[PDB]
């Protein structure tokens, strides 16, 4: 799970739409446009026979795919708390109107958010300017901060890249990328025909890292580290 | 009395073997046996026959009653009669188990023999169940069980006798 | 052969066995009585216990105090041996729960007969007919429940009937082990657990 | 033609010889006629059914097994008739009152690997199939006619003992009067009617089999399959049971044109897992007898979780439960233990809930966010088949006799949270809605997981960390406030444990020393629950009384010193909670009485909850 | 449909046996006497005891229970012969004389769960609770038609699958003579019988673990057509039958099963010397009854006294001007968690007659009052009574009363104020009787009672609703160590108790049909606390005493009412739970009447008035 927090006009939404375009089984949703019920699962009278029936929400429909949540901080707390079970336990348990069952929601959540006031503050830590709480912050394996600080040489290079992009895409780092068709084929082959297996990972290194990362997190208060960061290490290696 | 002890008494029954060894007459306390001549029949107790078969020293012959037609006739007679019919041996079930488990190679149609003896056993156990139920229901003080075998009695007799002891005391508790 | 066997119950006979744990436990069960004479100092247990007072006390104590002319006390039957419950037993003996109503139903009922109640004949016939009614189901379940959970079969049986049930189970298991050839092996005794 | 009857006769004879001749064992040990013996014992017990193994039948005669697989409906009735014959010749003679021979239900089981519900495709119609699933619904048991007789209204011409085909298929009454001449009137259009007194009927039941949760394709809802059960398969399962069904895939035979509704006629049920074999039984006696059974159980609770030993011990007490009681005046006292885990994230609360739901003999997991008052306790709704209001059980009803694992317990609405007060304390659900007025049973433990009001406990805040009411909090026997402690050696050991845990996933799942497998501990909990109800000993009760009074005085003085009410109250329900915990500890050991040691351990566990209060 | 042929030889043998049983003259004459009373009371159903039939003829009893229909028609024909022998004039008044059955039926005692298809055609005794009744509708059994053209009368008699007859019968209503003339029905000369369907449901406490209660449909005819109403716990003896149906040339083998009842028994409320001795021997029998009321709950003496007053009830007054005063007493308990409010409510549910359980979140207004449902027999919409309607002349126990919605409490306003509920639904606008006492239990807002807030804001309910309750008790978990010691001693003693028929290690059994006779088989201080079984009968006899108010007690009540008004004046706005009003005076009259009922005095004395004033003082003036 990934959280992109940061300033306006820093291509967070463009990243989310790219992941939507490239990935199979992508669900895109935004802020107030989502609900707890709509995200997870919903119960309705069946349209013709009128018995209560359970129905798939976004997280269930993305069960082996990606759920993309733009404007993540703009959601309601009641809507945002619905995704905890799907984020960690990878299930959605519903007990409503005689239905008592758990659905599979094994998706990857990629969220985009703004800090408080719409501008990240280096005077403060992430926990001090995000407005999210520890249970949801800890559920994101990768936690990115994107800033729009002034830097003239980088601004010049970025401007040249952007204007060149507008030239290249008219209707008519160094390393070179793959074509996107080839990348899609590569992705699905890598996901379905290949399965990594961990033999060893030099446990002392990661254990000591986690121990003093916990110490510094307790010192500064910047981010809770819990136990999930260890398992995030294993997941990222795989 | 245990089923193993009933088997111990069944083991005293005489069966015919064909030795592959030569041995003069042996004067056992329970009666002399032999001489043992290779290739000829000789009649010996079942424990000795089974031991010699296990030690590969003889070929066991089926008893005269271990024949499929004879056993079918006995089974049908048992199924038709209401009382226990006379059995071909007083330890026929034990004989069947011992001989067929240790000498099925020697005894042809052993599957048919085992199934027919099982049929006779089932019929006679059903008759014994009927006898016990009738005894308790009609409050008998005596029953006649002439053709039952020891294993057949011993299967149910401890339970039945205990029940009848309790029944007797219940029907005589007003005696003083 | 030389296994342990407890002293057998004598509760169905004219008197119970002195050394029988089953008879001791059976005679501990309480019996309703009325005091026909006052008992000094006994109000500490239930000052005197007054004359004509109703009590429920153990069967052993009632048998000790009772006499045929009722000087110390007079005895009432428990309700399960009175005419109301006798009729329920007469309806169908197989559906009643003699574990609740006992667990020593027959033994306790047999020992009630020594109080010279006018309905001793009815009690005796009731006990005998209850046993006759329940015999077939005890026999069938004991002799045909093999290598399974017998608790459902044993639940509603009184201690005498449960003893008979275990006897039938022993016979069944003995024959089945013989048939499967497991009776041949020499085994460490049940004390081998420690 | 009658050559078909000749084929039927020889096939029935071959089934009869299978049931007469099949044996298991070896000549070195001994032989037992498996199906003869089972027929005899079941008939004498009054059971009138047997279960045949497809592999045994195939070993005896593979053609019969192939015929049963391809054409189960045709050949199963021959097998059942042969079973009736063998039952007769195995049980004859019978006592009085048992002279009339009974029909035998032959059930089927196999060692073959099962198919999925989504494997059932049109190529397999009328074939014998084996599939797994979960029972999610079960109808009332009702009567299906197996034999009828029909009489003509004009001439009283009677057809006797008409064989009714099994399953959801019906029967067509003859269009015109049979075997007599076309007189005057020739026929009223339905000449026949079913005679009321001559019908022979058997029990039948309808169930819904849901696809297993791990069999569902990604993004799809689980599929449903209707099941027809018959005779002794009725009430053999309940909703919530995991089953492997053996049955005939078939169409009902009385959206689209040529559409036919399908179902499985169940021929055998294997509950995946009301009985313990004597070997399991005596092993459970041994396990209760050994002196450190409490520690062994606690180490068996969630073995993949590092630490949390007191929490695991309290969970063991919750799994075993106290003893339910009814007092002389008719009032009931709760036996189940309610436990709340409350605090920091990433502390394995959800993993403990997921373990307990799988380890408890009866267990359901639900999220607090995803639940409602009706869906938790019980719901009222109208049935499209008949316009009347019916009840449908919620989580509490489905978990009656076990545990409800309510994850995300702080997330549920307050109006939904007040629904479970009666079901938590009184263990009943009183409904008075739409004219139906009743009181259902909900005898189940609540194991709840929740976070702080501020995510982490944030120790300066104190009582402001809790938004739960004193009413709901007093209904929890133990309230484990769980705080993620940052200690360096603890973190190193925990990280090495987690890394080894992830590494060891490929190690073929080998057995382990000093703990109980989950499948065994589940059965052991069930055995102890059904067998043992302890009580307090007198001296133990005195100890508990005095300690309770001391704790009450301490709680009062703490609240007075604070000049504010604590969120966790110390009440008479907490006294009874200590009593229940002591009884659960004794029930682990199958002891009829709880000792001072059990009371001391119960007080030790409860004083963690009292630490959480003060 | 419905006609079946029987073997005449066995029919005559059975009829001979049953007539021998009924001709009881040489013996005690029990059934001679019972048939005499059947004639004398203008009855035509005899209730026979199968215990007596087993004593006289055991095999005939067994065949009766296992072959119900043929044996029952044989028995009814024997009964008609015997009643003709006693009184031949009376025997011709009725077409048929019926026999119902009582006693012990052995294994045929069942519940709706265990009542399987194996019991078809057997006599079964089903114990359960009534959940539905249909409307009583007539059923034609024998119709006479007059042919005006031919000037002759034909008479036809009918049957259906429900009504197996053992005589030739039709199922078509005629409209034409054999000469094709029209026929005119003679309704007065025709015979019709009442017919009703009810549903008996399994007792909820006896259901297995994960299961909802099961149901069986029961058909009641003749005198039995209104012998049970919804909410009654009943035992129905009858014949279990299936109804083979057909639908247009085809039949699904699924047949619905019904119990055709032959006897219906209530299981509630069912000599005077013990009660007379008690009331004369005891001093303040009210105190002994109140403290004996709920033994497993320590303390709460005044609340127990108030609940005893609720159980005994006041007296209902109707005045010459049509104004009305209720007799029912309403009690509200507001209190902290774990102060036994729910257990007191559960005690009243277990011991009072017609005590209906209810909870705030489990109920709705419709379920509280009445619902529209469709009669499955007919299809027409009609009313189905809710909880407070079922609780008429009884109690409704509302736990979690603060958790209830105001829209639901709107119904409770009308029920408490006027003893009725008015409805306008289905085809019917009607005024249903709901004359029930209310025993409500609630928590204060914020869960625990707050000492630093007024009682009228600790109590979350509005004063308009609070005016309805006669008494309002505040129950606080005072943490006094003395009370803690004695309470914990009592609680641990209760938790150490075990029942007599139960072994030391036994876990609590789940229920089953352990009642195996239609009447109780085993059948005043405890084994000097009063016994519960005696106290039920005592309260039953005391409820009907109807004592009159006396002048000196009236003067005392007037003096103390005015004094309580002055105390209300002097009380601060934090020192009262409720204001004092004319309804406080009415409460005093009701409580004094209940105390008089407890004494069985037939006159309200100063003794009663004193306790009434003390109880009202205790309830009203607290903080
Ligand atoms: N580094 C960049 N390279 C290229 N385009 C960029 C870059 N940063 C921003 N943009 C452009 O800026 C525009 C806005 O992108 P967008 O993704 O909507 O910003 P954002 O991260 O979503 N800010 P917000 O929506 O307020 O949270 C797009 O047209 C992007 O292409
Ligand atoms: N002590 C532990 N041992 C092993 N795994 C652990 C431990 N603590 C946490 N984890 C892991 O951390 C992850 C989160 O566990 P989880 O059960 O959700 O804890 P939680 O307290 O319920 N989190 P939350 O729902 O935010 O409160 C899982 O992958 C666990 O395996
Ligand atoms: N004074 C008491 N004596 C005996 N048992 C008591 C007493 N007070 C409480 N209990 C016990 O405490 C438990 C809870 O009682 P309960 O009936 O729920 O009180 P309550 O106030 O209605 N609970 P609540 O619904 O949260 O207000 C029961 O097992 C009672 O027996
Ligand atoms: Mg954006
Ligand atoms: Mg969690
Ligand atoms: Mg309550
Ligand atoms: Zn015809």
């Amino acid at each position: 799970n990934v959280l992109l927090c940061g300033d306006p006009g820093t291509a967070k939404s463009q990243f989310l739409k790219y992941i939507e375009k490239v990935s199979s089984r992508a669900i895109f949703t935004t802020g107030q446009g989502a609900s707890a019920v709509g995200l997870t699962a919903y119960v309705q009278r069946h349209p013709v026979s009128r018995e209560w029936t359970l129905e798939a929400g976004a997280l269930v429909l993305a069960d082996r795919g990606v759920c993309l949540i733009d404007e993540f901080d703009k959601m309601n707390d009641q809507d945002r708390t619905s995704i905890h079970e799907a984020m960690e336990q990878q299930s959605i348990s519903i007990s409503k109107a005689g239905i008592v069952t758990s659905l599979q929601a094994r998706c990857t959540v990629i969220a985009a958010a703004n800090p408080i006031g719409g501008r990240y503050d280096p005077s403060l830590t992430f926990s001090e300017n995000v407005d999210l709480t520890e249970p949801i912050i800890s559920r994101f394996d990768i936690l990115c901060v994107v800033r729009d600080t002034v830097d003239p040489v980088q601004d010049e290079m970025l401007a040249r890249f952007v204007v060149g992009s507008h030239v290249r895409h008219h209707p008519s780092y160094g390393v070179e990328p793959l074509p996107q068709e080839v990348l899609k084929k590569y992705i699905i082959y890598a996901k379905e025909r290949v399965h990594p297996k961990l033999n060893q990972m030099d446990q002392d290194k990661v254990a000591k890292m986690y121990s003093d990362l916990r110490k510094e997190s307790m010192a500064t208060g910047s981010i809770p580290i819990t136990v999930r960061h260890i398992e995030s290490m294993i997941r990222m290696a795989e | 009395m245990d089923a193993a002890e009933v088997e111990f008494l069944a083991e005293k029954e005489l069966v015919t073997i064909i030795p592959n060894f030569s041995l003069d007459k042996i004067y056992l306390i329970g009666g002399d046996l032999g001489p043992f001549n290779p290739g000829l029949p000789v009649e010996v107790p079942l424990w000795l026959a089974i031991n010699l078969k296990q030690r590969q020293k003889c070929r066991l012959l089926p008893p005269e009653w271990m024949d499929v037609e004879k056993l079918e006739k006995m089974r049908d007679h048992e199924r038709k009669e209401e009382t226990f019919t006379p059995m071909p041996s007083p330890y026929y079930m034990e004989l069947t188990k011992l001989l067929l488990n240790h000498a099925s190679d020697n005894i042809p149609k052993a599957d048919e023999i085992r199934t027919l003896v099982k049929d006779m056993w089932d019929t006679r156990i059903a008759k014994l169940r009927v006898s016990a139920d009738s005894f308790v229901r009609q409050q008998e003080a005596h029953a006649k069980l002439d053709n039952l075998t020891l294993m057949e009695i011993n299967t149910s007799g401890t339970f039945l006798t205990q029940a009848l002891n309790h029944m007797y005391k219940l029907r005589t508790n007003l005696q003083p | 052969s030389e296994a342990y066997f407890r002293v057998e119950s004598g509760a169905l006979g004219p008197e119970e066995n002195f050394l029988s744990l089953d008879d001791i436990l059976m005679s501990h069960e309480k019996l309703p009585v009325r005091t026909e004479t006052a008992m000094p100092r006994l109000g500490a247990f239930f000052n005197a216990v007054p004359q004509g007072s109703k009590l429920e006390l153990p069967l052993w104590l009632a048998k000790g105090l009772f006499d045929n002319k009722r000087r110390i006390l007079s005895v009432e039957l428990p309700k399960i041996y009175q005419e109301g419950w006798r009729t329920v037993f007469s309806a169908d003996p197989n559906v009643v729960d003699l574990h609740k109503m006992g667990p020593h139903f027959y033994g306790f009922g047999s020992q009630l007969l020594h109080f010279d109640s006018p309905e001793n004949a009815d009690i005796s016939q009731s006990l005998l007919q209850t046993f006759i009614g329940r015999f077939r189901r005890i026999m069938d379940s004991s002799q045909n429940a093999y290598n399974e959970d017998t608790s459902a079969l044993v639940a509603r049986l009184d201690e005498m009937e449960r003893g008979l049930f275990q006897t039938g189970q022993k016979g069944l298991n003995d024959f089945q082990c013989w048939e499967k050839g497991q009776a041949s092996q020499i085994t460490a005794s049940n004390l081998v657990q420690n | 033609a009658d050559e078909g009857q000749a084929r039927k006769s020889q096939l029935q004879r071959r089934f009869k010889e299978f049931l007469r001749q099949y044996r298991v064992g070896t000549d070195r040990t001994g032989f037992t006629f498996k199906y003869r013996d089972e027929l005899k014992r079941h008939y004498n017990l009054g059971e009138y059914w047997i279960e045949v193994e497809m592999e045994d039948l195939a070993s005896f005669d593979e053609d019969l097994a192939d015929y049963l697989y391809k054409q189960p409906a045709e050949h199963l009735q021959l097998l059942e008739e042969a079973a009736k014959e063998v039952a007769d010749e195995v049980t004859r003679p019978r006592p009085s009152g048992e002279e009339v021979l009974q029909d035998i239900q032959v059930m089927l089981k196999s060692d073959a690997s099962p198919s999925s519900i989504r494997s059932l495709k049109s190529d397999m119609m009328s074939h014998l199939v084996k599939i797994p699933g979960i029972i999610i619904a079960a109808s009332a048991v009702r009567a299906k006619a197996t034999r009828i007789s029909i009489q003509c209204r004009s001439c009283r011409n009677t057809l006797t003992n008409i064989a009714m085909r099994p399953g959801l298929e019906g029967y067509a009454l003859p269009r015109k009067c049979n075997t007599d001449q076309a007189g005057r009137p020739k026929c009223p259009l339905d000449p026949y009617f079913i005679m009321p007194d001559k019908c022979k009927c058997v029990d039948f039941q309808t169930l819904k089999l849901q696809e297993l949760p791990d069999a569902v394709p990604h993004g799809e809802m689980p599929r449903h399959m209707q099941l027809y059960c018959d005779r002794y398969l009725c009430d053999k399962v309940v909703p919530g049971n995991r089953v492997t069904i053996m049955g005939i895939y078939s169409i009902k035979k009385f959206v689209g044109v040529g559409i036919r509704s399908s179902y499985i006629r169940v021929l055998g049920i294997q509950v995946d897992t009301g009985a313990v074999s004597p070997q399991e039984e005596e092993e459970f006696r041994r396990l209760a007898a050994l002196p450190n059974v409490y520690e062994v159980i606690s180490k068996s609770i969630a073995p993949s979780i590092f630490g949390g030993t007191d929490m695991k011990k309290a969970i063991a007490c919750l799994l075993f439960g106290g003893s339910r009681k009814r007092l002389p005046d008719g009032l009931t006292r709760r036996g189940d233990i309610n436990l709340l885990m409350l605090g920091d994230p990433g502390t394995a609360k959800s993993q403990l809930l997921k373990f307990v739901e799988k380890c408890s003999p009866i267990g359901v997991y639900t999220s607090g966010k995803g639940s409602s008052a009706a869906g938790l306790t019980a719901s009222v709704m109208r049935d499209p088949s008949s316009r009347n209001f019916i009840m449908e059980g919620g989580a509490m009803v489905l978990a009656d006799g076990g545990v409800v694992c309510i994850d995300e317990f702080d997330k549920m609405r307050e109006d939904d949270r007040v629904a479970i007060h009666e079901a938590m304390e009184q263990q009943t659900i009183s409904i008075a809605k739409a004219g139906i007025t009743t009181t259902l049973n909900s005898r189940c433990s609540v194991l709840a997981a929740a976070n702080s009001v501020f995510g982490r406990w944030d120790e300066t805040k104190g009582e402001d960390n809790i938004d739960f009411m004193p009413t709901i909090l007093s209904r929890f026997d133990m309230i484990f406030i769980v705080k993620d402690e940052h200690n360096e050696e603890r973190d190193v050991m925990l990280a090495k444990h987690v890394i080894t845990l992830h590494v060891s996933a490929l190690t073929q799942t080998q057995a382990v020393e000093g703990e109980i497998d989950l499948a065994k501990l589940k059965k052991f909990i069930a055995y102890c629950r059904v067998k043992c109800g302890p009580r307090l000993s007198a001296e133990a009760a005195e100890k508990l009384k005095n300690r309770y009074i001391i704790m009450r005085s301490g709680a009062r003085q703490h609240e007075r010193d604070s000049d504010r009410r604590s969120s966790i109250p110390i009440t008479v329900r907490q006294l009874e909670a200590i009593v229940r915990i002591a009884e659960a500890l004794s029930k682990m050991k199958l002891q009829p009485f709880a000792t001072e040691a059990d009371v001391e351990e119960a007080l030790r566990l409860f004083q963690v909850s009292t630490l959480d209060a003060a | 449909a419905g006609t079946v042929v029987l073997d005449d030889v066995e029919l005559r043998e059975a009829q001979r046996d049953y007539l021998d049983f009924l001709d009881d003259e040489e013996d005690q004459g029990i059934y001679q006497s019972k048939v005499r009373e059947l004639i004398s009371d203008n009855q035509y159903r005899l209730i026979v005891n199968v215990n007596d039939l087993r004593r006289k003829n055991e095999k005939r009893a067994n065949r009766l229970l296992n072959n119900a229909f043929e044996e029952l028609v044989a028995f009814q024909r024997a009964l008609k012969d015997f009643v003709a022998s006693i009184d031949a004039t009376y025997a011709k008044q009725y077409e048929e004389f019926y026999v119902g059955l009582e006693g012990s039926f052995g294994s045929k005692h069942v519940s709706p769960r265990t009542l399987t298809s194996c019991f078809l055609s057997c006599v079964v005794c089903v114990e359960g609770i009534v959940t539905k009744c249909s409307l009583v509708r007539p059923k034609v059994v024998r119709s006479v038609h007059y042919c005006p053209a031919t000037k002759k009368t034909i008479e036809r008699r009918y049957s259906d699958l429900t009504t197996l007859v053992a005589f030739p019968s039709s199922s078509v209503y005629p409209t034409k003579d054999e000469e094709n003339n029209p026929l005119e029905t003679e309704y007065g000369l025709s015979v019709y019988k009442d017919h009703q369907t009810i549903t008996i449901q399994e007792m909820p406490e006896k259901a297995p673990a994960g299961q909802l209660p099961r149901s069986v449909d029961v058909i009641l005819d003749d005198d039995l057509v209104d012998k049970a109403k919804p909410g009654d716990r009943v035992q129905v003896v009858g014949t279990y039958r299936c109804l083979p149906g057909k639908k247009g040339g085809y039949t699904s083998g699924t047949f619905r099963t019904v119990l055709i009842a032959c006897n219906v028994k209530q299981m509630s409320k069912d000599i005077a010397k013990i009660k007379k001795f008690s009331k004369t021997r005891s001093k303040d029998i009210f105190d002994q009854l109140a403290k004996s009321l709920a033994p497993s709950i320590h303390g709460h003496d005044y609340v127990k006294k108030a609940i005893l007053c609720l159980l005994l009830g006041g007296v209902e007054r109707d005045l010459e001007n049509g104004s009305h005063i209720r007799g029912d007493i309403n009690i509200l308990l507001i209190g902290d968690p774990s102060v036994a409010k729910s257990q007191l409510l559960r005690y009243v549910l277990c011991t009072a007659p017609r005590a209906i359980p209810t909870t705030g979140r489990g109920s709705s207004g419709v379920g509280l009052t009445a619902a529209v449902t469709t009669d499955q027999e007919t299809g027409e919409r009609r009313l189905e009574a809710g909880a407070m309607v079922l609780a008429d002349r009884g109690v409704v126990c509302i736990d979690e009363f603060d958790k209830m919605s105001d829209m639901d409490r709107t119904a409770i306003h009308e029920v408490m104020e006027q003893g009725r509920v008015t409805i306008a639904k289905a085809g019917i606008h009607a005024r249903l009787n709901a004359r029930c006492s209310v025993l409500a239990a609630a928590n204060p807002v914020y869960g625990r009672y707050d000492q630093y807030k007024t009682p009228m804001e600790n109590i979350g309910l509005q004063d308009s609703l609070l005016s309805r309750f006669d008494l309002l008790f505040i129950m606080l978990d005072q943490m006094d160590p003395e009370q803690d010691r004695e309470i914990s001693d009592h609680v641990l003693r209760m938790h150490r108790y075990r029942a007599p028929g139960e072994q030391d290690g036994d876990a609590m059994p789940l229920g089953s049909a352990v009642d195996i006779l239609a009447t109780d088989d085993p059948n005043l201080h405890g084994t000097k606390m009063v016994s519960a079984a005696f106290m039920k009968k005592y309260i039953h006899v005391a409820k009907i005493i109807k004592p009159v108010l006396t002048q000196e007690s009236a003067t005392y009540i007037a003096e103390e009412y005015s004094r309580l008004r002055s105390q209300d004046s002097m009380s601060s706005d934090t020192a009262r739970t409720s204001p004092v009003t004319a309804r406080t005076l009415e409460t005093l009259i009701r409580l004094a009447t209940a105390h008089a009922k407890a004494r069985m005095s037939k006159t309200v004395d100063l003794q009663d008035a004193e306790e009434a004033v003390e109880l009202v003082q205790y309830a009203y003036f607290k903080k």
